[PDB]
RNA sequence: GAUUCAUAGUAACCGAACGGAUCGCGCUGCGACGGAUCAUUCAAGUUUCUGACCUAUCAGCUUUCGACGGUACUGUAAUGGACUACCGUGGCAGUGACGGGUAACGGGGAAUUAGGGUUCGAUUCCGGAGAGGGAGCCUGAGAAACGGCUAC
RNA sequence: AAACUGCGAAUGGCUCAUUAAAACAGUUAUAGUUUAUUUGAUGGUCUACAUGGAUAACCGUGGUAAUUCUAUGGCU
């Protein structure tokens, strides 16, 4: 009541983190670019994805150095929400990390070439016209790029250059263009695109076709198109998003195990 | 009772406890800042004039204004006189003299305007000096008449302390300077370099939706 | 009557200037493994400059005994060492002296006390 | 999906708001702080539909002092009988209104060995309400706050 | 050190007395609105080598039986 709440607890938590159940009753908390749920903190990225902290204490001690970068800018607070389709790039080392969906529904800092690490995607949330009569993009990440072109709608991709401010390529929305899931249940998926439905109303939902031709559905909203008909502007994670059945993850995971 | 006297020139003050009733009988049905005359307080103070300030009541405050024979209770705002605030918005009820004088308050504080011929032990005979000089710019200017191009800085106000060697200075705020005059000329330069960059950016623009929508017109 | 050293979970870790792994060791006959002893072995094992740069925790024996596994952190320089970890860990090791602080209690008397003296306070600190 | 939306243009209005009298490392770079509008995020306020234990030895409730609706103000962060003027006579109920009881905060859940059920849920999480009883209010982005204030 | 300014103190913690289409639950809407902060945008158009005078702490000094009570005087 009376404000906004400051604490965040463990289990209340996301799932997707995977934060233990003991060890803590609190969880960290991250407002930025990125919404609560639909994000992922640069604690939990930094101590329980790629083990280069022990504690809590430890990534205060990384991140104050200002080693830490997203997007080619320093980011000095800890609990700050690196979302889908972030750059992240740690001098030492010289290594690059672009955060994906992994096929199960988690994130995962998928690692990436230093020419490939310049470069990310923005899906459009709307286009509008600001002051002066201006035209202005609107994206997923709250960017706000201005003079597009005329071509650019809503709902699709723009590569952006980060090392300068504008964009260079854009994408289209259309049936032949591969499209990833980023909320609901069929996340990490990645197809083409076979037909959208309109419901003149609201909720415009997709069905969408994997490469080995299983259908299924998502909303408009889950949906981020990353390239053209066969082929992908990025580099993609571990299965490519498949999404292999049950009996079938069973089999490779106990066959993995035996050695 | 014990009239608290005030030099505000010199810089010194000092306590009297009043016999009989008399003497006090000039102060009585009289507000704050009024000058009354202090010659009837006793023997030594001669041709003097008093300004009264304020004072307190056996209760141990009086405020200006409140009006009034007798101790009050109000509803403090921030600004107030007698009420420090603990919290922010924070007014509290406190109970207060009123302004007008009578005999039952223990204290007077009074301040001298015009001194007579006579000296006063405590008041007159001593001068304390002011102990910090004036930090800001023309602040200094304006104590011993500068213009502006006598330049400060050699006109500083520096006490040594005892024992070690050292001087110690105010360091003096709204000086113009080398830092200062330069922050105005980068910020200034943002501000002619965003507007041209911005301008370049719509004349580009402008020619390059010309170019889609005359590449439309070959579609019809 | 010695041991056998064999790490796991190895991460190079220069943006900590150390490196971070489990320690794995196997010791018939003997009851338990010192850490001075430890610290010894470990160093000529990685060949290390300086014991000081090198620290160890945890450790438990598993049930039944012979078989032990605890985790372990080589910095490089032990002044780098002393910056990033925290002194409990440094000090049972006893490369820095402990530090004697006041009790919890006594300092929170301190302050609210603190509270009520408003103008110079610093006779308060002397008087507790 | 849809406007009196965005935005541009025209004619004037007011001062009551922005257009940096600020700070550090080093013709020239980096970032600390301030503040306006527009998104964004953490939110919050209202809001659509559907859902609950016992009781008929509770059958008729609501209204001139807002009950249901209409027009035009006012008020609010905005929508509204939210509030005020006039105007109409409506609204709910036998599918349980209105009233009473609860040793009643709600839900996620818990116990219970066919299936169907019956009883519990103050209590780890998510809402809600409260700081002896009621009421009022300042400051602030946000409180009708109580380890803030005023009164009985 | 102290004090002024800024920000926080509206989170957290505790309890279950209220409360029966109320709250709450799932499900919409906000074209009916406010939003510190975060992130990204925008913007020359109204003595400009720099405007004004008070306030603490501090110093001098009191009141009251008594408190996180505080007055008068002098500086910045």
């Amino acid at each position: 009541a009376r404000g906004p709440r400051k604490h965040l607890k463990r289990i209340a938590a996301p799932h997707h983190w995977m934060l233990d159940k003991l060890t803590g009753h609190y969880a960290p908390r991250p407002p930025g670019p990125h919404k609560l749920r639909e994000s992922a903190p640069l604690v939990v990225l930094l101590r329980n994805r790629l083990r280069y902290a022990l504690t809590y204490r430890e990534v205060m001690m990384i991140v104050m150095q200002r080693l830490i970068k997203v997007d080619n800018k320093v980011r000095t607070d800890q609990c700050y929400p690196a979302g889908f389709m972030d750059v992240i790039s740690i001098e030492k080392t010289k290594e690059n990390f672009r955060m994906l969906f992994d096929t199960k529904g988690r994130f995962v800092p998928h690692p990436i070439r230093e020419e490939e690490a310049s470069y990310k995607l923005c899906r459009v949330k709307k286009v509008v016209v600001g002051p002066k009569g201006v035209p202005a993009l609107i994206t997923h990440d709250g960017r706000t790029m201005r003079y597009p072109h005329p071509s650019i709608k809503a709902h699709d991709c723009i590569r952006l250059d980060l090392n300068t401010g504008k964009i260079v390529d854009t994408l289209k929305f259309e049936a032949g263009n591969m499209a990833m899931v980023t909320g609901g249940h069929n996340v990490g998926r990645v197809g083409v695109i076979v037909h959208r439905e309109r419901h003149l109303g609201g909720f415009d939902i997709i069905h969408l076709r994997d490469a080995k031709n299983n259908e299924f559905a998502t909303r408009i909203s889950n949906v981020f198109v990353i390239g053209k008909g066969e082929k992908a502007w990025i580099s993609l994670p571990k299965e490519k998003g498949i999404r292999l059945s049950i009996m079938e993850n069973r089999q490779v995971l106990l066959k993995k195990q035996q050695m | 009772m014990k009239l608290n006297l005030a030099n505000p020139q010199a810089g010194m003050q000092k306590t009297v406890e009043v016999d009989d009733e008399k003497k006090l009988l000039p102060f009585f049905e009289k507000r704050m800042g009024a000058e009354v005359a202090g010659d009837s307080i006793g023997d030594e103070f001669k041709g003097y004039i008093f300004r009264i300030s304020g004072g307190n009541d056996k209760q141990g405050p009086m405020m200006q204004g409140v009006l009034v024979n007798h101790r009050v209770r109000l509803l403090f705002r921030k600004g107030m006189k007698c009420y420090r605030q603990r919290r922010t918005g924070e007014k509290k009820r406190k109970s207060v003299r009123g302004s007008i004088v009578g005999p039952d308050l223990a204290v007077l504080n009074l301040v001298l305007v015009k001194k007579g011929p006579e000296t006063i032990p405590g008041l007159t005979d001593a001068e304390r000096p002011r102990r910090l000089g004036p930090k800001r710019a023309n602040n200094i200017r304006k104590l011993f008449n500068l213009s502006k191009d006598q330049d400060v800085r050699k006109y500083v106000v520096r006490r040594q302390i005892e024992g070690k060697k050292k001087t110690k200075a105010p360091k003096i705020q709204r000086l113009i300077t080398k830092t200062r005059v330069q922050r105005k000329r980068a910020y200034l330069a943002k501000q002619r370099r965003s507007v041209i960059k911005s301008r370049e950016e719509a004349k580009a623009y402008k020619d390059v939706l010309s170019a889609y929508k005359h590449e439309l017109r070959k579609k019809r | 009557g010695a041991f056998s050293l064999r790490f796991r979970k190895l991460k190079t870790n220069p943006l900590l200037q150390r490196k971070q792994f489990g320690v794995d060791i196997l010791h018939p006959s003997r009851g338990s493994v010192s850490k001075k002893e430890l610290v010894e072995k470990i160093a000529k094992q990685f060949r290390v400059s300086d014991s000081q740069s090198i620290v160890v925790f945890g450790l438990k024996t598993a049930f039944g005994g012979g078989r032990s596994s605890g985790f372990a952190m080589i910095y490089d320089n032990p002044n780098a060492a002393k910056k990033f970890e925290n002194r409990f860990r440094l000090v049972r090791l006893g490369y820095v002296e402990a530090k004697p602080t006041k009790g919890r209690r006594a300092y929170k008397e301190l302050k609210n006390r603190r509270k009520k003296v408003r103008g110079k306070e610093k006779a308060k600190c002397s008087g507790a």
